[PDB]
C-alpha cells in the first residue's frame, strides 16, 4: 500500500558542497525543480494511499471490556493493550519478518517519514476488526449496528446460498475449523518468512534503487575524476568545466533514471493500493458474491492485517 | 571535532563533522569508506585516533502555511534534524518552528508527517497537533443485542475520476 | 424518500458552486499537465551549458563545425527535457488509463447496472449512479441506501415452538420486550412469526441461543371452515 | 409444495422423474 517516501535533493546530490559547480547546475534550468516535485508527488500520493486503504471509516471502533467471540478465539487478530504499542499478535511478527539508510540520507538525499504511523494504521486495523466483530456488515456502507456474531455468521452463508441452519448446528464444529486456520497462519508467518516477501521485494525494490542512485557518485560517468574539489585543483576553472559538465550530465541521468523507476513503480504500488482499497471495501467491510477476489473459497469475512509498508488480509472462506 | 568544517587530511579533502568512535581501523589503513566509497572516516597524520566523519546538518525546508487568503502565519519545518539554525518547538519530524503544539488533537488539516497535522486556529496562529483518527466509538456487543434500523435516510455521494 | 432525495441533488449543487475545492481532484490534473507544458516549454530560455540559449545566437557567432559544438549542448538539453516529459505523459497517461477503466467500470456497475460491493459506488448501498459530464474527467452522482434512526432490539437465533428450531427464510429475529418478531436487516418492520416466513431445521436442543414462542400456524383458524 | 414450484408440464422437460410430492395441506383436512 504505502511505499518508502523518499525526497532527493537535486542541489547536493549532482554538486556536493560546491557552488561553482551549482552554477552550472542552474545552466539546466528546472531540470532539479522538476525532478524534486516528481518525488514529491509521489511522497504525497503514498500518504493519500494510507488514507483511501487503511481507513474506511471515520470513527475508531472498539473492543467491548467483555469478550464473546461466539467459540472463535479472537485474540491473535485482535491488539494487545499490555504492549506499549497498540497491535494484534500477527502484526507483531509482520513487523519483524519486514526490515545503509543512514549513511544514504546524509548523502543529499532524504527519506521522508510516512504520514500515518504504525501505531496509528493499526488502530485503523483495529477499527476495522473490532468492527466486523461487533457492527458487523453495517458499518461500511453508515452508521454502525450492533448485531451478535453468531449472528453475524449466519447472512454470509445466505449470501453464498447454504442456508443459515448449517452454521447454528455446526458452529462448535466451526469453532475448531476456524481457530485451527488462524493458528496455522501464526505457525506459517513465523516459521517461514517468505509469505511477506511480497513485502520485503518493495523494501529490497527501493533499497536496492536507492544505493544505485548513490553508487553513481563514485562513477567517472567520462570524467577524469569522480570528486568535484578534485578536478578544480587539477585543471584551470575553464578546463575543469569540462569535466564537472560530464559529471553532472551523468550525475543527471542517474537521478532521471532514479525518477522514472520511483514514478512507475508508485503506479504499480498504487495499482495494488487500489486493490487493497478495493479488497477492504468488498472483503473486509461487506461480503463478496464474487469468485476468488478474497481468494479461494466462497468469501465470507475478511480480516485486515497491518503490515510495514502494506497491508496483510485475512480472508475467512467456505 | 564536533563542528561542521572543511577539513583537508594527507591527500585527502572533504566536509562534514568529526566525532571519535570506537571503531579501530587496521595499522595499516588510514582511511575508511562506506558502501558508496565515500568516506566515513579517517585517522589522523599526526596523532593516532578514529575519528568518524558525520556530513554536515542539511534537511528540508517545509513551508507550512494556510492559504494567502487566510493569514501569512508560517510555520518553518526542517526535516531529520533537531533545532539548531533557530516559540521554537520539536516534533518526530524535526525542528518545526512557528507552531504550538497542543495536546488536544483534531481532524487533520495539513499533513506534516509522524501522525502530526497542522491547521490555524486560536488572537490566531498555527498549531501543530497529534492526527486524530476520529471520534472513539464503542459499539456494545451482547448475543441477543442486535441494532435494526427503523428509519433510512437516502444520501447521494459524489464520485470524482479523470 | 421524496423529501429526502429532491434535497440531497440540491446540497451537491450548493457544495459545487459554493466551495470549488471539491473539483479539486480534475483540476489537479488539468495543473499536473499545465506545470509539465510550463516546465517543457521554459527549458528553451535555458542555456544548457551553451554559451546561449537562443539558436540564432549561437549561428551568428560562432562558426559553422563551432556551434554544432553549442548547438549539441543546447539539443541534448533539449532531448532530455522532451525525453522527460514523455516519460512523464506516459506515466501520467496510465494513472489517467487506471482511472478510466474505474470509469469504464462504474459506469457500467454503478450507473448502468447496481453493484451489491460495498463502497465501490460510495458510502452506502448502492443503487442507482447519475454520470455528470465534467472537464479532463467525470462526475457521478450515487443513490445511496443508508441507514439513520436504530434501537435496541432482543435477538434470537432461533424460535422453538413444537421441539424444533425454527429460522428466518429472511430477515433476522428482533423482541421489543412483548413478542419476537421477524424483520428485514435493513430496515424494522414487526411481523408474526408464522410457518411462511421460517423454516423448521433440527431441534431445540443443538443451536445455542434458542428462545420458546409460539409461531402463528394459519391453517389452524381454517379448520373451522 | 413449499419447496417447489409448478411450471408446464411433465411432457417437455427433458430428465423428470415420477415421485410423490409431499403437501402438507392433505393430512390437516382428514385430522
Ligand atoms: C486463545 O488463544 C490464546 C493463545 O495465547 C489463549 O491464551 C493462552 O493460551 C495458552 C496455550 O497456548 C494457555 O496455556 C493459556 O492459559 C491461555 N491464556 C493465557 C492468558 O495465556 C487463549 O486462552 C485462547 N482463548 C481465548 C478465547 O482467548
Ligand atoms: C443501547 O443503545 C444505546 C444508545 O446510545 C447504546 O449506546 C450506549 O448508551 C448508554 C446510555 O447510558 C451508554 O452508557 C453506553 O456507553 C453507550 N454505548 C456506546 C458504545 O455508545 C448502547 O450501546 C446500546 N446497547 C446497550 C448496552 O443497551
Ligand atoms: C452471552 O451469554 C453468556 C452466558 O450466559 C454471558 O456470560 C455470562 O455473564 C454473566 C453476567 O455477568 C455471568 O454471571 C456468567 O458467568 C457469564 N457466563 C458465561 C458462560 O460466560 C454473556 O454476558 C452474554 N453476552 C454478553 C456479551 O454479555
Ligand atoms: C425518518 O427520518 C426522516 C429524515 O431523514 C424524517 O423525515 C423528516 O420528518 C420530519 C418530521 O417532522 C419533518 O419535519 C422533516 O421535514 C422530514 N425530512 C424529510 C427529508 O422528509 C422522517 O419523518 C423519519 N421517520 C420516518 C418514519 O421516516
Ligand atoms: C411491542 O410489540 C407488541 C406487538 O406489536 C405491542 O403490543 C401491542 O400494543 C398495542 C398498543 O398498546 C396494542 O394496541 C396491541 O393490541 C398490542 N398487540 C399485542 C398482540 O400485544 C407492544 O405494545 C409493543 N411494546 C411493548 C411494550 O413491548
Ligand atoms: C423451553 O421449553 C423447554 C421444554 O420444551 C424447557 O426444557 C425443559 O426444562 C425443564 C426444567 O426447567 C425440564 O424438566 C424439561 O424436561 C425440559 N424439557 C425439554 C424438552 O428438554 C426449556 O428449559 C425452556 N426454556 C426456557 C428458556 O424457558
Ligand atoms: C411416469 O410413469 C408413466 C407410466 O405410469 C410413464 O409413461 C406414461 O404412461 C402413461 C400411461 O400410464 C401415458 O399416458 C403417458 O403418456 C406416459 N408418459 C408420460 C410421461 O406421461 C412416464 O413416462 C413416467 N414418467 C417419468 C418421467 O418417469
Ligand atoms: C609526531 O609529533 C607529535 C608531537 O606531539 C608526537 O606526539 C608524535 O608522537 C609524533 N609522531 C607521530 C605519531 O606523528
Ligand atoms: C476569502 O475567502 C472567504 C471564504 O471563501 C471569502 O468570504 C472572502 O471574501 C475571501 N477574501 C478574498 C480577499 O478573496
Ligand atoms: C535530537 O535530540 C535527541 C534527544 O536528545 C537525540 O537523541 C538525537 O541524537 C538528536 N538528534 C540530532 C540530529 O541532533
Ligand atoms: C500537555 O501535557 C503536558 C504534560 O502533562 C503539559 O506539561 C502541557 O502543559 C500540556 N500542554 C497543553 C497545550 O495542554
Amino acid at each position: 500500500v504505502s511505499m518508502t517516501k523518499t525526497s532527493v535533493d537535486c542541489t547536493m546530490y549532482i554538486c556536493g558542497d560546491s557552488t561553482e559547480c551549482s552554477n552550472l547546475l542552474l545552466q539546466y534550468g528546472s531540470f532539479c525543480t522538476q525532478l524534486n516535485r516528481a518525488l514529491t508527488g509521489i511522497a504525497v500520493e503514498q500518504d493519500k494511499n494510507t488514507q483511501e486503504v487503511f481507513a474506511q471509516v471515520k470513527q475508531i471502533y472498539k473492543t467491548p471490556p467483555i469478550k464473546d467471540f461466539g467459540g472463535f478465539n479472537f485474540s491473535q487478530i485482535l491488539p494487545d493493550p499490555s504492549k506499549p504499542s497498540k497491535r494484534s499478535f500477527i502484526e507483531d511478527l509482520l513487523f519483524n519478518k519486514v526490515t545503509l539508510i543512514c549513511a544514504q540520507k546524509f548523502n543529499g538525499l532524504t527519506v521522508l517519514p510516512p504520514l500515518l504511523t504504525d501505531e496509528m494504521i493499526a488502530q485503523y486495523t483495529s477499527a476495522l476488526l473490532a468492527g466486523t466483530i461487533t457492527s458487523g456488515w453495517t458499518f461500511g456502507a453508515g452508521a454502525a449496528l450492533q448485531i451478535p456474531f453468531a449472528m453475524q455468521m449466519a447472512y454470509r452463508f445466505n449470501g453464498i446460498g447454504v442456508t443459515q441452519n448449517v452454521l447454528y448446528e455446526n458452529q462448535k464444529l466451526i469453532a475448531n475449523q476456524f481457530n485451527s486456520a488462524i493458528g496455522k497462519i501464526q505457525d506459517s508467518l513465523s516459521s517461514t518468512a517468505s509469505a511477506l516477501g511480497k513485502l520485503q521485494d518493495v523494501v529490497n525494490q527501493n533499497a536496492q534503487a536507492l544505493n544505485t542512485l548513490v553508487k553513481q557518485l563514485s562513477s567517472n560517468f567520462g570524467a577524469i575524476s569522480s570528486v568535484l574539489n578534485d578536478i578544480l585543483s587539477r585543471l584551470d576553472p575553464p578546463e575543469a568545466e569540462v569535466q564537472i559538465d560530464r559529471l553532472i550530465t551523468g550525475r543527471l541521468q542517474s537521478l532521471q533514471t532514479y525518477v522514472t523507476q520511483q514514478l512507475i513503480r508508485a503506479a504499480e504500488i498504487r495499482a495494488s493500493a487500489n486493490l487493497a482499497a478495493t479488497k477492504m471495501s468488498e472483503c473486509v467491510l461487506g461480503q463478496s458474491k464474487r469468485v476468488d477476489f478474497c481468494g479461494k473459497g466462497y468469501h465470507l469475512m475478511s480480516f485486515p492485517q497491518s503490515a510495514p509498508h502494506g497491508v496483510v488480509f485475512l480472508h475467512v472462506t467456505y | 571535532k564536533n563542528k561542521c568544517v572543511n577539513f583537508n587530511f594527507n591527500g585527502l579533502t572533504g566536509t562534514g563533522v568529526l566525532t571519535e568512535s570506537n571503531k579501530k581501523f587496521l595499522p595499516f589503513q588510514q582511511f575508511g569508506r562506506d558502501i558508496a566509497d565515500t568516506t566515513d572516516a579517517v585517522r589522523d597524520p599526526q596523532t593516532l585516533e578514529i575519528l568518524d566523519i558525520t556530513p554536515c546538518s542539511f534537511g528540508g525546508v517545509s513551508v507550512i502555511t494556510p492559504g494567502t487568503n487566510t493569514s501569512n502565519q508560517v510555520a518553518v519545518l526542517y526535516q531529520d534534524v533537531n533545532c539548531t539554525e533557530v516559540n521554537v518547538f520539536q516534533t518526530r519530524a524535526g525542528c518545526l518552528i512557528g507552531a504550538e503544539h497542543v495536546n488536544n488533537s483534531y481532524e487533520c488539516d495539513i499533513p506534516i508527517g509522524a501522525g502530526i497535522c497542522a491547521s490555524y486556529q486560536t488572537s490566531q496562529s498555527i498549531i501543530a497537533y497529534t492526527m486524530s483518527l476520529g471520534a472513539e466509538n464503542s459499539v456494545a456487543y451482547s448475543n441477543n443485542s442486535i441494532a435494526i434500523p427503523t428509519n433510512f435516510t437516502i444520501s447521494v455521494t459524489t464520485e470524482i475520476l479523470p | 424518500i421524496a423529501n429526502q432525495f429532491n434535497s440531497a441533488i440540491g446540497k451537491i449543487q450548493d457544495s459545487l458552486s459554493s466551495t470549488a475545492s471539491a473539483l479539486g481532484k480534475l483540476q489537479d490534473v488539468v495543473n499536473q499537465n499545465a506545470q509539465a507544458l510550463n516546465t517543457l516549454v521554459k527549458q528553451l530560455s535555458s542555456n544548457f551549458g551553451a554559451i546561449s540559449s537562443v539558436l540564432n545566437d549561437i549561428l551568428s557567432r560562432l562558426d559553422p563545425p563551432e556551434a554544432e559544438v553549442q548547438i549539441d549542448r543546447l539539443i541534448t538539453g533539449r532531448l532530455q527535457s522532451l525525453q522527460t516529459y514523455v516519460t512523464q505523459q506516459l506515466i501520467r497517461a496510465a494513472e489517467i488509463r487506471a482511472s478510466a477503466n474505474l470509469a469504464a467500470t462504474k459506469m457500467s456497475e454503478c450507473v448502468l447496472g447496481q453493484s451489491k460491493r460495498v463502497d465501490f459506488c460510495g458510502k452506502g448501498y448502492h443503487l442507482m449512479s447519475f454520470p455528470q459530464s465534467a472537464p479532463h474527467g467525470v462526475v457521478f452522482l450515487h443513490v445511496t441506501y443508508v441507514p439513520a434512526q436504530e434501537k435496541n432490539f432482543t435477538t434470537a437465533p432461533a424460535i422453538c415452538h413444537d421441539g424444533k428450531a425454527h429460522f428466518p427464510r429472511e430477515g433476522v429475529f428482533v423482541s421489543n420486550g412483548t413478542h419476537w418478531f421477524v424483520t428485514q436487516r435493513n430496515f424494522y418492520e414487526p411481523q408474526i412469526i408464522t410457518t411462511d416466513n421460517t423454516f423448521v431445521s433440527g431441534n431445540c436442543d443443538v443451536v445455542i441461543g434458542i428462545v420458546n414462542n409460539t409461531v402463528y400456524d394459519p391453517l389452524q383458524p381454517e379448520l373451522d371452515s
